[PDB]
């Protein structure tokens, strides 16, 4: 019954994508969504049996890599971790497969479309059912190749395959990253395999050699898994593929990137947390990276007016939030936070993809407006959704941000400072670019054309059901899970993840602090929603500073241009790197130095030495 | 276009609709049904539960490794 | 015609073998290289024995493997330094 | 009266019989260093 | 939508880009087709029926079952 | 019109080495914040005892001997 | 236009020859001297020097002496 | 009883057969040498079956005398190290007479004739235990490769391209048979399985060392020697590069395993951190360069010198994971790159061009060719699930365990051998349709189709359940891990 979780969603692409010629644009449709819900509701009896009845099951199928003792075997593992990972990725995935057959009703090329996200949903499944580190990289590395094709599924266009060609590459480098990690788990141990990595995580205590330089064995390989997930979770080092990535259909959006794929280094993080848990120095690295990408996202999406754009770094800061989560070693939390994200984002881009739909394909904020009245209930959900990422009280984003914060306010270190600030004012920005973006769509006076009013059609069915299903977790599904999973030596987990004895806060994260610091993310939500409406609904709009102050204008392009990464991250490293190609390696290194030297260049002398010899 | 109705794809091309989708639609999900008796028959055998569950669950109907290797010191 | 079965290797070191010159009986260094190669993959089988017993104490046990496979554990990684053909730690077999 | 026993009986009966071949090596190895060393000692007679 | 006929009676294009024979006859094979398919059976038949069949000779099995038999003698 | 030698890899109000500075600016704001993180020290801030264990901080039970 | 082969520009044609025929292209200037001189004599000393000195660090840990790699 | 001697002769008897038969009679002659390709293919499979996992003895082993004193004979033996080679050489072939079907009425009976010599010589090669013999049928390959170089090439660059080929093999081959020579002359014979007893000075192990590295590295382009197979590759038939690439790329690293990493185990140690600076550039510079190539064939040539320097930091790691590990890739490299080839040459059959500049949005005309391209340019860049992962991942625990470093550097490989990869299907799969340049299409034929399917099969089932390969070579591929050592 658990092989028919990993297995239907590729069957059904199997069948969709070498038998779509038969079924049409419809059968093909049918078959995945088919699919991928048996696989749902069978993930809810695997939810009912493993992580409630508290009974994990270990499956394995057949030996993969045998060599003397690199061992990786088809093994799939599901415990009280994989199981909620199983109902999340499954439950968004047919959720999305319902929403794009009416999202997809007039793309020609809609049988594909279904193949690629069936199959993007098989390698999320064998990413999360994952025994060893090596099944693991493969659906680590499948979901990007998954996403690299569903990125440019409109391959005519030139942005979209720009777009899937860096995150291929930012990927790829985080795939070295992990393949390293890897590499060093085997040289410790001498397995692959998780149950006795885990086991055996606490006894080695040496030191190695690596890259001229002398590290601990432990830290350099939790260091080193790090940067993979930093590489697929889109964090401050390796980020800027993510809000390109948004060239790709909405529903491409709204599983690939907000629920799924993103959610993926937190997960490795959190699984790998019997080993994580051995190395304090990787810890600080992780705190401070999550930290500075919440933040960093959190500035950089509060002057965007794409539409999509927007919500991509409100998922960027949510990742952040999630993984400096993990730094203060409470991953139970973090879960929780990807578990409550992959409703109220989901839902999120889904409303957004329905606003856009519904408006000719319209993605710009400064073009809608007043689509209140047209749009009720679409409305209705972006306001459910904004009002849960913001955090409002007593829903599912307060159960586990607030939880986030009051915790690493308890850190008392160096690292937890850092991380609290940046996570209290990303809050704030958060609310203000989250409270901006449903003023200008919804509520300010109409800034659109006649032509998009016109032709207005909210949801059908099909584009409904799936909303309305994401707005009931979003409403009630936090309060469910808050108990099962952030309580207090709650064993809903059992030994899926570990936190030593010795830096557990959670406790003192409830009654340890004043009632100021569990207050300040709702009073920061206030003041930010405060400002959006005094600077869009009414306001003189003294723009005229942008048009005669300097720096006003490069402060504006500071924060609308990524931080300036991509700019100079290209100019510095990918042109160096093309030039690097010809100007050198082929200009000079093999092009006439060797040949001058070689058989033709100065060897020819031969003509000039054999004609010779009639003296 | 003109021409995209002269290309041979497995997919199916641009604006595929066979007149017979839905006889061809059941077909599919039969074969599905097919192939996936084997894989949950296979499932049941390989599985190990070392952990007896707390309330009876439905795998019990089929699975029958249910409490097997408590004794982990005879492990091969 | 091979008898059915698994393959049959006398075990014992062969005679005429000597490691101060190692290179003087030709047949006896073929075959002492077989052999030792065969011990070291028995060693590697116990290794992964061991292995299989640690990750099945790891799974039964749950949250007590702490205290439960600390005996595996020792014995495994003990086993594992002189696995063979790995790290720089090399077996004196 | 399964295609499984005969391919076994089969395979089994192709497959070449193991110590006949290690004591063919191994009187290889005895035969080739006697006729090196012979014809070393060849090579070492003089022209003259 | 969902109830409508579709319109498109066979798949667009041939298979392989060759066009059907005549009504009432075959497509007439090439030259290499049939030593090509006669070659890809049998070697299908010979890797499923002889490599199940031939005996688990490995240095991963002898091995395993000498360690198996030296770890429980030690005891 | 003959193609040129490199035609194969073929924020306009900024340059590269203005937007460099621009971005060193940015990561330096992060550098101060973790300076000044470092100024406060909040280890020594810290307003309860660690958290002690029983049974030899649970020794037995974390793989200690026994 | 019952053919298949393509209609070959002599703008695309020409630059890929160009781009083909670039072995009788050195004029041995400096920057060509300096950077065979450094990207394909100095990086590979310093590479060779990583692994050697990789080996040494090694050697050292377990307490065996160096190894003499050469 | 089927032993190498039919094998052998198999090829013989199909390229004897074609060369009395009038040439008028074009059917017969393809078909008489697919069925000689064909029984050959079937032959080598046979061998598997019948190949013994437990004995580091040579087996099937055959003695034809040479010399009238015995010295030097023809003995003829496979281990669990050219076994896959030479089914590998086997099965290449049928594919390449596949390839020239249509178009054979012009090349006649000497294209046919030339492969299966061709075959003769690359399966003796692998087969020899003689040092010599192995240089004789080493260096016997130039001639009929020579011919189809220069005979069936495309422009009249092919006689400056097989020049440089044959002279670059040959300067390599005569300082190889010097140091052969030496070593006939002091041990006394030439037999591998004596040579392998035969304890050697130190001072004689340098220079016998670099003599042989001399020759092999040629043909495994190390750093500056590989501009002979750019412009030799490129100058070739479609068929023609498949043997090249798929075959002639392995001699090199085949004689590493069997005639430097074992004769000489103190050298070999003394020349790893050599070998692992040469390899560590080579994978940094040429999947760098292969960047800046517009040449279509002449990409994926760059994408070979990558790949098969990943697999000389395999051998000289010296452990399971390493040496065994870089067998899976040269068997991998020996599929996924003789597919692409084949994939170039559906091209270039059609559309007489190979830059990449006329090449865009076939994935609109062509889509099984799209597929079926897609899915080795998966293979190319070491996906999981595909053979060259597993090769490419395991020579890295190879590496990984001896340095450090080294394996930090091969890494990078993987790095930017996604970025060409991918990057070429996307400018000649994907994009939009040039009519100005060229505008009429034909998809995968049924030749197409069926060539591309045992390609298709062998590389996920070598990629997803590599273990019937792994245990027949891990009882050969351990004893050559130790030699010299006796602990
Ligand atoms: C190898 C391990 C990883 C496997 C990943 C598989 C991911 C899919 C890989 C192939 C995807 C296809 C990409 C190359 C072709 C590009 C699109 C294309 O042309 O394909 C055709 C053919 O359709 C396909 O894409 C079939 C390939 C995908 C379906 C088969 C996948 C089966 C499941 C994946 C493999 C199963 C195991 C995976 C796990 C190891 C579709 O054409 P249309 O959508 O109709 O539009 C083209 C316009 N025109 C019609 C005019 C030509
Ligand atoms: C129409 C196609 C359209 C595209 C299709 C795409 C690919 C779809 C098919 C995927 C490939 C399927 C291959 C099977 C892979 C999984 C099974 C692995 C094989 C296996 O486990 O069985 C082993 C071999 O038996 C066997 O079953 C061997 C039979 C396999 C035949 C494969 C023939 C490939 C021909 C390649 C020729 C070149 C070979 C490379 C040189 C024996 O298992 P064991 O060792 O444990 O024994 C235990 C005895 N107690």
């Amino acid at each position: 019954m658990y092989l028919l979780i990993v297995f239907l969603p590729l069957l059904g692409s199997s069948v969709a994508g070498f038998f779509g010629r038969f079924l049409g644009s419809e059968g093909s449709a049918i078959m995945t969504t088919t699919c991928v819900s048996f696989s749902s509701i069978l993930s809810l009896i695997a939810f009912y049996e493993v992580a409630l009845g508290a009974s994990a099951c270990y499956l394995r199928i057949a030996p993969w890599i045998s060599s003397e003792m690199f061992d990786a075997s088809w093994g799939f593992l599901f415990d009280s971790l994989t199981v909620v990972m199983l109902i999340v990725v499954t439950f968004i995935s047919s959720l999305v497969h319902l929403y794009s057959i009416s999202y997809m009703s007039e793309d020609p090329h809609s049988p594909r479309f279904m193949c690629y996200l069936s199959i993007f949903t098989f390698f999320m499944l064998m990413l999360v059912t994952g025994d060893n580190f090596l099944q693991l990289f493969l659906g680590w590395e499948g979901v990007g190749l998954a996403s690299y094709l569903l990125i440019h599924f409109w391959f005519t266009r030139l942005q979209a395959d720009k777009a899937a060609i860096k995150a291929m590459l930012v990927n790829r480098v985080g795939d070295f990253g992990l393949a390293l990690g890897i590499l060093g788990c085997f040289t410790l141990f001498q397995t692959v395999d998780f149950s006795t990595i885990f086991a055996c995580a606490s006894v080695p205590r040496n030191s190695w050699i690596f890259c001229n330089m002398r590290l601990n064995a432990i830290s350099l390989i939790c260091i080193l898994l790090f940067i993979g997930a930093v590489g697929k979770s889109a964090q401050i080092g390796l980020h800027t593929w993510l809000p390109d990535a948004m060239e790709g259909p909405t529903p491409v959006s709204a599983l690939i990137h907000a629920a799924t794929m993103v959610t993926a280094g937190v997960f490795m993080i959190a699984r790998c947390s019997p080993l994580f848990e051995y190395s304090p120095t990787a810890l600080i690295v992780i705190t401070f990276a999550g930290a500075m990408t919440s933040f960093l996202a959190a500035t950089t999406g509060i002057l965007q007016n794409d539409l999509k754009r927007v919500i991509a770094y409100s998922t960027c800061s949510q990742l952040g939030y999630m993984i400096f989560a993990c730094g203060i070693s409470n991953y139970s939390v973090s879960v929780f936070h990807l578990m409550n994200h992959a409703f109220f984002k989901a839902l999120l881009f889904l409303s957004a993809g329905s606003v856009i739909h519904a408006m000719s394909d319209e993605q710009d904020m400064r073009k809608m407006g007043g689509l209140a009245s047209s749009f009720p209930l679409t409305y209705a959900m972006m306001l459910i959704g904004s009002l849960s990422l913001i955090g409002f009280p007593f829903l599912t984003g307060f159960y586990s941000k607030d939880v986030i914060l009051e915790l690493a306010y308890t850190k008392y270190t160096i690292s937890g400072n850092f991380a609290f600030w940046l996570g209290s004012v990303s809050v704030l920005f958060t609310s203000y670019y989250s409270f901006r973006l449903l003023f200008l769509t919804f509520l300010v006076p109409t800034n659109s054309f006649g032509r998009d009013i016109s032709r207005c059609h909210d949801a059908p069915i099909p584009m409904a059901i799936p909303l309305i299903l994401l707005a009931l977790g979003s409403l009630f599904v936090g309060y469910l899970a808050k108990d099962m999973m952030i309580g207090l030596g709650t064993n809903f987990w059992a030994n899926s993840l570990l936190v030593l004895p010795k830096n557990e806060i959670l406790a003192e994260s409830e009654f340890a602090a004043p009632t100021i610091i569990k207050l300040i993310p709702i009073l920061f939500s206030t003041l930010g929603a405060f400002v959006a409406y005094n600077v869009n609904l009414v306001a003189d709009q003294f723009q005229r500073a942008f048009q005669t102050s300097t720096f006003c204008n490069r402060l504006y392009s500071f924060f609308n241009k990524r931080w300036f990464f991509d700019q100079v991250l290209n100019d510095f490293l990918v042109r160096s790197f093309l030039r690097f190609g010809y100007e050198v390696s082929f200009e000079a290194l093999d092009k006439g130095a060797i040949e001058i030297l070689g058989p033709y260049g100065i060897s020819y002398t031969f003509r000039r030495l054999a004609e010779r010899i009639s003296q | 276009g003109d021409f995209r109705a002269k290309v041979w794809s497995m997919t199916g091309g641009p604006n595929c609709r066979p007149k017979h989708w839905r006889r061809n639609t059941a077909i599919a999900m039969f074969g599905v049904f097919l192939v996936c008796i084997p894989i949950a028959k296979l499932s049941a055998k390989l599985e190990q539960r070392p952990h007896m569950p707390v309330r009876p669950i439905p795998s019990q109907i089929w699975c029958k490794n249910f409490g097997t290797k408590d004794d982990y010191e005879k492990e091969h | 015609g091979r008898k059915k079965g698994l393959p049959e290797f006398e075990e014992s070191a062969p005679d005429g073998f000597d490691p101060e010159n190692p290179y003087k009986d030709p047949v006896a260094m073929v075959e002492m290289r077989e052999h030792i190669v065969r011990e070291k993959w028995i060693q590697i089988e116990k290794a992964k024995i061991l292995r299989e017993k640690v990750k099945w104490c790891y799974r039964v046990e749950g949250v007590n493997h702490y205290q439960k496979c600390r005996h595996l554990v020792q014995q495994y990684l003990d086993s594992t330094r002189g696995v063979g053909w790995g790290k720089d730690h090399r077996p004196i077999s | 009266g399964f295609i499984m026993e005969f391919a076994e009986n089969l395979v089994l009966r192709l497959m070449e019989n193991p110590e006949e071949r290690d004591r063919k090596a191994r009187e290889h190895i005895y035969e080739m260093h006697e006729r090196c060393k012979k014809i070393k000692e060849m090579w070492a007679l003089p022209i003259r | 939508r969902w109830a409508t006929p579709g319109h498109e009676e066979r798949p667009k294009g041939y298979f392989m880009n060759r066009t059907p024979p005549a009504p009432g006859q075959s497509r007439k094979w090439e030259d290499w087709e049939l030593p090509c398919y006669i070659t890809s059976f049998l070697t299908i038949v010979i890797l499923g029926v002889g490599l199940n069949a031939k005996p688990d000779l490995s240095i991963e099995t002898w091995a395993h079952q000498k360690a198996l038999e030296r770890l429980e003698m030690e005891k | 019109k003959p193609l040129s030698v490199n035609d194969e890899l073929m924020a306009d109000t900024v340059g590269k080495y203005e937007a460099l500075a621009w971005l060193s600016g940015g990561l330096g704001f992060f550098v101060g914040l973790g300076l000044l993180a470092v100024l406060n020290d909040k280890a020594s801030k810290v307003p309860f005892t660690p958290r002690v264990y029983p049974y030899d901080n649970l020794r037995v039970e974390l793989g200690g001997e026994p | 236009g019952g053919g298949m082969e393509t209609n070959k520009n002599k703008f695309i044609e020409d630059w890929g020859s160009a781009r083909e025929n670039l072995e009788h292209n050195f004029r041995w200037t400096r920057r060509n001297f300096a950077l065979i001189g450094i990207f394909g004599i100095a990086l590979p000393i310093i590479v060779y020097k990583g692994i050697v000195k990789d080996f040494h660090m090694q050697d050292e840990d377990a307490g065996r002496p160096h190894r003499k790699f050469l | 009883y089927f032993n190498l001697s039919g094998l052998i002769l198999c090829p013989v008897l199909g390229s004897i057969i074609l060369l009395f038969i009038p040439n008028s009679r074009i059917r017969l002659i393809r078909l008489i040498g697919l069925c000689a390709s064909l029984i050959t293919f079937l032959y080598s499979l046979v061998l598997w079956i019948q190949f013994d996992s437990s004995t580091a003895k040579f087996q099937f082993v055959e003695s034809l005398r040479w010399l009238p004193y015995e010295n030097i004979n023809f003995y003829l033996g496979i281990d669990g190290i050219s076994l896959f080679f030479v089914i590998l050489t086997t099965f290449l072939i049928p594919i390449c007479i596949l390839v020239g079907w249509s178009g054979m009425r012009s090349y006649g009976k000497e294209y046919i004739i030339a492969f299966l010599i061709c075959e003769f010589l690359m399966i003796a090669v692998f087969c020899m235990l003689d040092l010599l013999l192995f240089y004789v049928f080493f260096e016997s390959v130039l001639i009929p490769m020579f011919i189809i170089i220069g005979v069936w090439g495309s422009r009249q660059r092919k006689i400056k391209a097989a020049y440089q080929f044959f002279l670059y093999t040959l300067l390599g081959s005569l300082f190889m048979l010097l140091a052969i020579l030496l070593i006939l002359f002091q041990t006394g014979t030439t037999d591998l399985q004596i040579l392998l007893t035969t304890e050697f000075s130190e001072r004689r192990q340098i220079f016998l060392w670099i003599a042989f590295f001399a020759s092999f590295a040629v043909k495994v382009p190390m750093v500056p020697v590989h501009i002979w197979l750019p412009e030799a590759h490129v100058e070739a038939p479609t068929a023609g590069s498949v043997i090249l690439a798929g075959i002639l790329l392995k001699f090199g690293t085949y004689g590493f395993l069997r005639f430097s990493i074992p004769m000489f185990p103190e050298a070999t140690l003394c020349f790893t951190p050599f070998i692992y600076t040469l390899s560590a550039i080579a994978i940094i510079y040429t999947s760098l360069t292969t960047l800046r190539q517009i040449d279509l064939k002449k990409i994926i040539a760059y994408s070979s010198v990558a790949h098969m320097n990943l697999v000389t930091i395999g051998m000289f790691s010296l452990n399971i994971q390493g040496i065994g590990g870089s067998i899976l890739l040269m068997l991998s490299h020996g599929l996924v790159s003789s597919a692409l080839f084949l994939c170039v040459g559906v091209l270039y059959d059609r559309h007489k061009t190979r830059l990449v500049r006329y090449y865009g949005g076939l994935v609109s005309t062509m889509p099984n060719f799209s597929t079926i391209f897609f899915f080795f340019t998966l293979a190319n860049m070491s996906l999981p699930g595909t053979s060259s992962f597993i090769g490419e991942f395991l020579i890295l625990v190879g590496a990984f365990q001896r340095n450090s470093l080294v394996a930090t550097l091969a890494a990078l490989g993987m790095i930017l051998g996604a970025a060409y990869s991918l990057w070429l299907y996307n400018r000649v799969v994907s994009g939009n349709l040039k009519p100005d340049f060229l505008h009429k299409f034909s998809d995968l034929n049924g030749r197409e189709v069926f060539i591309f399917i045992p390609f298709l099969v062998g590389l996920v089932w070598m990629g997803v359940y590599p273990k019937v390969f792994l245990d027949c070579m891990h009882t050969s591929v351990s004893n050559l891990v130790q030699h010299g050592k006796f602990h």
